[PDB]
């Protein structure tokens, strides 16, 4: 769910700043194509020591 | 091939980070082998060479 | 097996796979181990 | 003597590899696995620094 | 009473914000988090501290601590609290909306919120913890 260039591999900088261009390949790309980058992050299991978790096991 | 294995290695490492793998036990004959005499003999010999 | 099923919560006629998943889930932790073995130890001690 | 060199350094030094090749080798599966993706990104970025 | 004894135990008892939080997701973009809490009566079985107290403590102290840990990791990586939304009526979710400069490096916010909630206390008599009752028909409290 990331933004790599295709000429260079340069992990490009965020487009919410401006138009996207790799710092080395200087390749131009339409910034709006990959707008709305969603990363839904979830806490891993066995992450909160409960006083009821054993009642859940 | 070194590169592929390094990939596999860091991949397993991250899996271990997130509890996606149990901790290997180096303190167990599972994760363990033996040194012989002739082998260390050859190694120190090569070292002196 | 009696004390095992009891401590986990399943019944003695529970399906083998269910108790399997439960037990694997149990002694990845240690407190679950402590309680489980404590039960098993009391049981065997009664018998003994 | 102990010596500490960043993994990403030796990775790109090992093979004439593109960072996309790294990313698709490390976590190329289940596209967008949360933890692996965000950690790997941070790694590539901190070396790029 | 045993009810009164358990009450008093819970009173002198200390507990940490993490002892009530269910699994937590943080949403990326905007930087928004939402926490899950356990059901209020299941919350008042093992406890009996109040919801508005959760609001007060969570808001002030947890925001402070989270800002501390964020700033400190920012200082190490170098080498604001925008919006708060608690379930004011039902007390069963805690959203906090943060905004950040886009220039910063990514954040392991998951571990960060977990470290935060595991750190902040709701109420603790200073330097005491783990009050319990252990039995000659002698009602006694044993506190570390
Ligand atoms: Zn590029």
């Amino acid at each position: 769910s990331l933004i790599f260039c295709s000429e260079c591999g340069n992990l490009l900088e965020s487009t919410t700043a401006q138009w996207t261009t790799c710092d080395q390949c200087q390749s131009v790309y339409p910034s709006e194509q990959f707008a709305n980058l969603v990363v839904e992050t979830k806490s891993s299991a066995s992450a909160f020591p409960s006083a009821l978790k054993l009642k859940h096991s | 091939d070194k590169f592929r294995l390094l990939l596999f290695m860091i991949r397993k490492l991250y899996a271990l980070v997130a509890g996606e793998c149990c901790a290997d036990n180096p303190d167990s004959p599972q994760h363990q082998e033996i040194l012989l005499g002739g082998f260390l003999y050859g190694q120190i010999l090569k070292e002196k060479i | 097996l009696e004390a095992a099923s009891e401590y986990v919560g399943l019944s003695t006629d529970s399906p083998i796979a269910l108790l399997n998943a439960n037990l694997e889930e149990v002694y990845r932790d240690d407190e679950k181990l402590q309680g489980l073995d404590a039960a098993m130890k009391g049981k065997m001690n009664g018998l003994t | 003597n102990e010596y500490l060199i960043p993994s990403m350094m030796i990775l790109k030094a090992l093979l004439e590899t593109s960072d996309k090749e790294i990313f698709e080798g490390i976590v190329g599966k289940d596209l967008g696995n949360t933890f692996l993706t965000d950690r790997v990104e941070l790694m590539l970025r901190a070396y790029k620094s | 009473s045993d009810k009164r004894a358990s009450a008093f135990c819970k009173e002198v008892n200390k507990l940490v914000l993490s002892e009530v939080v269910r699994q937590v997701r943080v949403t990326e973009k905007t930087y928004a988090i939402r926490l899950d809490l356990y059901s209020r009566d299941e919350y008042q079985d093992e406890y009996g501290v109040l919801q508005e107290e959760i609001e007060s403590t969570f808001s002030n102290r947890f925001l402070k601590i989270l800002n501390r840990i964020i700033k400190s990791y920012l200082a190490k990586s170098k080498q604001n609290c925008k919006h708060l939304d608690f379930d004011y009526v039902n007390g069963e979710w805690a959203t906090v909306e943060l905004v950040f400069p886009i220039n910063t490096e990514k954040l392991l916010m998951v571990s960060l919120v977990e470290k935060a909630c595991s750190e902040t206390v709701i109420h603790e008599i200073p330097g005491i913890t783990r009050c319990f009752s252990k039995p000659d028909t002698v009602p006694k409290v044993i506190t570390e």
